RNA sequence: UAAGGUGAUAUGAACCGUUAUAACCGGCGAUUUCCGAAUGGGGAAACCCAGUGUGUUUCGACACACUAUCAUUAACUGAAUCCAUAGGUUAAUGAGGCGAACCGGGGGAACUGAAACAUCUAAGUACCCCGAGGAAAAGAAAUCAACCGAGAUUCCCCCAGUAGCGGCGAGCGAACGGGGAGCAGCCCAGAGCCUGAAUCAGUGUGUGUGUUAGUGGAAGCGUCUGGAAAGGCGCGCGAUACAGGGUGACAGCCCCGUACACAAAAAUGCACAUGCUGUGAGCUCGAUGAGUAGGGCGGGACACGUGGUAUCCUGUCUGAAUAUGGGGGGACCAUCCUCCAAGGCUAAAUACUCCUGACUGACCGAUAGUGAACCAGUACCGUGAGGGAAAGGCGAAAAGAAC
RNA sequence: UUUUGUAUAAUGGGUCAGCGACUUAUAUUCUGUAGCAAGGUUAACCGAAUAGGGGAGCCGAAGGGAAACCGAGUCUUAACUGGGCGUUAAGUUGCAGGGUAUAGACCCGAAACCCGGUGAUCUAGCCAUGGGCAGGUUGAAGGUUGGGUAACACUAACUGGAGGACCGAACCGACUAAUGUUGAAAAAUUAGCGGAUGACUUGUGGCUGGGGGUGAAAGGCCAAUCAAACCGGGAGAUAGCU
RNA sequence: CGAAGGUGUGCUGUGAGGCAUGCUGGAGGUAUCAGAAGUGCGAAUGCUGACAUAAGUAACGAUAAAGCGGGUGAAAAGCCCGCUCGCCGGAAGACCAAGGGUUCCUGUCCAACGUUAAUCGGGGCAGGGUGAGUCGACCCCUAAGGCGAGGCCGAAAGGCGUAGUCGAUGGGAAACAGGUUAAUAUUCCUGUACUUGGUGUUACUGCGAAGGGGGGACGGAGAAGGCUAUGUUGGCCGGGCG
RNA sequence: UACGGUGCUGAAGCAACAAAUGCCCUGCUUCCAGGAAAAGCCUCUAAGCAUCAGGUAACAUCAAAUCGUACCCCAAACCGACACAGGUGGUCAGGUAGAGAAUACCAAGGCGCUUGAGAGAACUCGGGUGAAGGAACUAGGCAAAAUGGUGCCGUAACUUCGGGAGAAGGCACGCUGAUAUGUAGGUGAGGUCCCUCGCGGAUGGAGCUGAAAUCAGUCGAAGAUACCAGCUGGCUGCAACUGUUUAUUAAAAACACAGCACUGUGCAAACACGAAAGUGGACGUAUACGGUGUGACGCCUGCCCGGUGCCGGAAGGUUAAUU
RNA sequence: AAUUCCUUGUCGGGUAAGUUCCGACCUGCACGAAUGGCGUAAUGAUGGCCAGGCUGUCUCCACCCGAGACUCAGUGAAAUUGAACUCGCUGUGAAGAUGCAGUGUACCCGCGGCAAGACGGAAAGACCCCGUGAACCUUUACUAUAGCUUGACACUGAACAU
RNA sequence: CUUUAAUGUUUGAUGUUCUAACGUUGACCCGUAAUCCGGGUUGCGGACAGUGUCUGGUGGGUAGUUUGACUGGGGCGGUCU
RNA sequence: AGGGGCGUAGUUCAAUUGGUAGAGCACCGGUUUCCAAAACCGGGUGUUGGGAGUUCGAGUCUCUCCGCCCCUGCCA
């Protein structure tokens, strides 16, 4: 039975990229934070 | 945005009060009117978006003394 | 999880 | 600085050095792919696609350089529209982003408390946004006092849980004055007479004192137990060094250090002196911040919730005097004191620690202490924001067990 | 543990080990104790600095009264023979402790409220661009040729191929029953069932964001969560309850 | 010449306890009187770790089905080979996209992983393997939509949007057959083609835009007709005489 | 020769018929709900060149980069915590029977589903058959059983004239031979004429393919023999209907629905989303749009304006800021 | 009657017997005209009722074929659990006893079975109540408020007539 | 003082006509390769509309809350000094 | 059941609500009409459900008791 996920990663870049992340300040603070964090991955981009 | 371009008056934001003295937040904007102001040196007309209580100095400062000071300000008129 | 067992005495 | 050395797991291999170009440490440079403010354009970050110009040639190409946007300034051109202006093209500068807390400002809750709940409290807190600095902010009386006087601002202890505020409930909560820390005053609103005066900012030029590698650094043997002595038992010695660490069990004299005494080619901080570049000191005569103060209306800030409510800020509507004048002295008036708003600048005492060094602890000792003593913000979980672990100890030496 | 009352067939616990709950700061009152004593004591700060300095202040030795005031008295009243409150009676500063107060205030636990973000790779709707629907029936309008009319109308035959048409696979739906219920599977399988050229279905992208979305409307759905998503913060919310 | 710790034993106090010792261990420990507390645990459906219980019980994942001989091996119901049997065959076959990321091929090994064993494996280890002018992507072009100079608006943040610039799921030049590797192939090899640009030569010569026009360029349903893929039969060729 | 293999050689390599959902076809016909864009490409000229450049044509020549390319891809490799009876888009579409991509048996090809071996109890699951009765079961014919195909005959109430209707009900189905040794039909060679001449036209009928019907015979209990494949009728409530809905206990009489009515709305429309700009409404204009209720169709929709709303009136009473 | 409490109203039809169904009656507890009324062909995995066919649905189960269950080998869980040396009866008792009293019975221990009890397991009860709990929702509850609307003033002027 | 007739004044109430604020989601030109925007020209409207402050009305459209206790369970009833 | 309301002329309703009960129709009597009615004139009617209390005095005020209405009898 079909799930939540479908994988897609045209998609998925587009939604929580580094380019779309950064494109807005919201998103420049989630990698503030995690840059603070100290995250070894900061975006889902490979 | 809602600035007088003379006065520099902006937005402030106060309380609804009430029979009750119940408060709630509210704003009061300037009283901004776009006017299109002769200037005599220039011979031409300039748009302001000018609060009311800007026009009244106006007269009283002097058209040309007006804009000297926004030139210094650097407000782009 | 589960779902509450309807088996309820009203 | 050096007789050893090619980072770690992590051996090995091949080598480099040994008295000074091994290595190591520090100063100053050089190089510094790609992504990222990312800036030639685009983009699903670490990729795709160019333009211009210079210079290369093997005539297939190739190598550099430049080309974002905005602000400011200056040129050149350039509409409707005659001048103009808007606009446009160049060229110079500057800004972009990141970063812990502290700071100023723009916005701004609710849970909660009131044993419910509206005013109130929580609280101008959380949070969001803007801006700046090593501090910021504030700051040189239209201030307080009370008929005596004080003399910028900031911070601390009192005053004092006082005076007050308050469904006069919950609760909130000063000031005057005093004791301290630290103190610093100036400029414009204008012209002269003097004159480059003081002072400040740039910079070189030295001195002094730091910082960024380092140098020397005292003094014990014997015996006993024991795998091993630093322990026991003897007898010494140093101490401006008995702070600590290591060494086969507890070391002042074994080692590293420590106390002291020293050190800089080069860079840099700080301070004094000094030289240039600006900068104006002093004197006289003037001038004395107007859509402002004040007022009406609606709010906010003052401990002060409209109350009899001064004072401060103003969204709105009005609107003076102006030194022969105004402001304040908690409604208001008179008298009397005190000060001169509607222009600015200003160090110190104050707040904080992402980071550097040293040191300290009746702080923890692996379920504790940072989530993490371990390749931890990892593994793992979640579309994502985000959440988030477990896991330390052979022995003195691996001598890690040939056969 | 909770109760008037539990062997109770009331709650708790499979066991062991580790961890796990009356603390801290400030102020205040009381007790104890120590010092000084009608006095006691300093705070900030200074300071080679746990000393010393600093008495700024604080408490006490005098109260009564709303207050002005008076004072071992005072208030009340016109006034008290009065009455109320006072007048012989040591306090103060440390230390420890018992309370109280403000802070999370003995520990654990809400459903929620508010703030800022993350989510329409699921699903709902919509947008753009593509795809899919075996086979077999029924035979509309219209058209042609006749018959009929003055002309129509009308009628017959033959052509035609209309439909949220029919039967039925793919596809899509999910009505009944059995199984399964620690599942092969956190919703399925088996045998039947409905739609199946359409208000159909589907692929790939896009858009709408939380008091908001979207909804042929069930309070449905919005990442296994929906009468107000998820994540972080306020936050150790609060919990007269256990 | 054996500290703490642990594990026995003995003694002792009203109790929480204390003392001493045997063994374990192998380096710390600490009188006394004071001082400070993360100062005493059985419970909180407490937290973490370890270990029981049910229990050698349920289950070992579609009722499509296996059997034998041989081989390898320490060992074969499960691996390899062979011969049968059975299952799918609009799939349970073949090729892709999306998605995964080496699972592909070869060698080697059986701890763990595989719901058993395992010599085997999508397990462990070591090597090898992905070859393009024509296939895709990139590239040119645009849809929905996104971003968006200036601009307009808005406390700030920001919102909308023009010129523009992105964005396929659509539109745009061209390759087929044969052979070959343990693993790749319209990519390699063989054979035979084709396309778009650049340069040069020769001849003939109006070129030219961010501009105009054409074209690209488009629905649903239905009806046949002409065909091919493909299948069948015959012929032909080769083999067979059961 | 290492079961592989390697090397060499290598015959025929045709026709007819059938035939797509593929191609012609981005066609044709028809319908209303009226069915992208841009660029490449073709062409036209402006300004700017017209000796040049540039264009066209023919040769020669260079260049075609970069990235992906294994493997899985209806699954043990993806999404489901699993080597998970689930889910996942496109392409390919063999033979016999059949209308068919249903179904049964097979080809190519791929598998036997990663615990087995015995035993043959109760009981449970998935199935088979059943004397006699035939719904007496049970909330209820739940389930099961049964019906089932093609052709033909025949077919009621009612009706909106379409339906109801596959109404019901019944008959014939195998095989062999004959009609007719392989028919009707379809396809169509050779041959023979014609051509301003070709992938031609007209004749021509060989050869293939091939139903359907009738008659005769024959076998069985049974000939739509398996699989496959409607149970039917009568009365009545509700909703007109196809459709939609509580993903995961409710698919309905609920929602939607065409239709109807009321009402708002004159276009800088109302309204809605937005502090605003703006956008949708709509590049629409009352034969339009929004909102509300009702819910095809047929016959119809009566009385009340007191209450509450809404609309209209504006004289008077009352009444804010302001003065 | 999808509405009717009394109620299984009364009568008729269907059955051997019908609280359902169908037809009427009207006494409409408490129908009613676009919150539509009445009819209505067709349609319906629609509700109720009846008939035929059909059958293991049943009288009343029997046998058979498979998959489990059972035995052996291998691998190897789970919920639960204060501790157990864990009998019946009658009585008592936080008032329904394996555990108390009395009395009876019972050699020790598996395996296959059935579930009466262990107030069996699951999940701090959804019903009820309570808390000066929470949330959504309604309205002529309260207090506000967006929005809409009124006027004054400002943006905002001139002239004339009454 | 009443009655007041006229007289200027000061405020308003309408009505009419202007343009010059303001509006234009009318036309045209330019920025400009541009259905934005701005500027220019012109037309129309016009001291309205619209906006600001203040203010009356309306306002489950949206919020924050209240909505008692005793009670042979609660509600209902009754009760509260 | 429980709670509210009601009982007034012959039938339907006013009542005053502490001191003396009306209206409509019906009925009766008299006119009018050939006659009935319609119309006109005139008029008599009541223990105020029953009882027991208040009070100087009750249909009225209080409480039971009959009869008649209207409401409730709900959550598991
Ligand atoms: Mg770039
Ligand atoms: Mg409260
Ligand atoms: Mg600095
Ligand atoms: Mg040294
Ligand atoms: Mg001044
Ligand atoms: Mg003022
Ligand atoms: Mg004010
Ligand atoms: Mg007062
Ligand atoms: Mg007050
Ligand atoms: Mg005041
Ligand atoms: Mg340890
Ligand atoms: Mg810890
Ligand atoms: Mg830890
Ligand atoms: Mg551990
Ligand atoms: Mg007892
Ligand atoms: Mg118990
Ligand atoms: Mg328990
Ligand atoms: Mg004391
Ligand atoms: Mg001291
Ligand atoms: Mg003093
Ligand atoms: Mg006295
Ligand atoms: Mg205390
Ligand atoms: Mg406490
Ligand atoms: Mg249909
Ligand atoms: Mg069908
Ligand atoms: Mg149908
Ligand atoms: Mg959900
Ligand atoms: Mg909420
Ligand atoms: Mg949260
Ligand atoms: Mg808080
Ligand atoms: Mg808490
Ligand atoms: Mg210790
Ligand atoms: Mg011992
Ligand atoms: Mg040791
Ligand atoms: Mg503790
Ligand atoms: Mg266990
Ligand atoms: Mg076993
Ligand atoms: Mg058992
Ligand atoms: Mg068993
Ligand atoms: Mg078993
Ligand atoms: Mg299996
Ligand atoms: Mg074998
Ligand atoms: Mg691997
Ligand atoms: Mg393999
Ligand atoms: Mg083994
Ligand atoms: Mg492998
Ligand atoms: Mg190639
Ligand atoms: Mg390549
Ligand atoms: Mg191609
Ligand atoms: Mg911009
Ligand atoms: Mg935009
Ligand atoms: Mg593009
Ligand atoms: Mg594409
Ligand atoms: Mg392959
Ligand atoms: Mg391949
Ligand atoms: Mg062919
Ligand atoms: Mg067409
Ligand atoms: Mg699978
Ligand atoms: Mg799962
Ligand atoms: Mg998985
Ligand atoms: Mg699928
Ligand atoms: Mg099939
Ligand atoms: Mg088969
Ligand atoms: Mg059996
Ligand atoms: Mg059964
Ligand atoms: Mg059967
Ligand atoms: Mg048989
Ligand atoms: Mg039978
Ligand atoms: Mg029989
Ligand atoms: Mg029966
Ligand atoms: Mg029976
Ligand atoms: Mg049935
Ligand atoms: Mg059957
Ligand atoms: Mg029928
Ligand atoms: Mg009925
Ligand atoms: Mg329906
Ligand atoms: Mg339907
Ligand atoms: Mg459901
Ligand atoms: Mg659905
Ligand atoms: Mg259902
Ligand atoms: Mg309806
Ligand atoms: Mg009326
Ligand atoms: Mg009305
Ligand atoms: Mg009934
Ligand atoms: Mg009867
Ligand atoms: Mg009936
Ligand atoms: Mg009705
Ligand atoms: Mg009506
Ligand atoms: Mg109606
Ligand atoms: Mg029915
Ligand atoms: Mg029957
Ligand atoms: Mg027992
Ligand atoms: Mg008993
Ligand atoms: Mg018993
Ligand atoms: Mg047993
Ligand atoms: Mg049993
Ligand atoms: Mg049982
Ligand atoms: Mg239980
Ligand atoms: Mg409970
Ligand atoms: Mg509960
Ligand atoms: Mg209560
Ligand atoms: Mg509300
Ligand atoms: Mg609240
Ligand atoms: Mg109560
Ligand atoms: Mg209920």
């Amino acid at each position: 039975m079909k799930r939540t996920f479908q994988p897609s990663v045209l998609k998925r870049n587009r939604s929580h990229g580094f380019r779309a992340r950064m494109a807005t300040k919201n998103g420049r603070q989630v990698l503030a934070r995690r840059r603070a964090k100290g995250r070894a991955r900061l975006t889902v981009s490979k | 945005s809602r600035v007088c371009q003379v006065t520099g008056k902006r937005p402030v934001t106060g309380n609804n009060r009430s029979h009750a003295l119940n408060a709630t937040k509210r704003r009061f904007l300037p009283n901004l009117h776009s006017h299109r102001f002769w200037v005599e040196s220039e011979k031409r007309f300039v748009t302001l978006r000018v609060s009311a209580k800007g026009m009244r100095v106006i007269d009283k400062k002097g058209i040309d003394t007006v804009l000297a000071e926004l030139r210094a300000r650097g407000e782009k008129y | 999880a589960a779902a509450a067992v309807r088996n309820a005495r009203w």
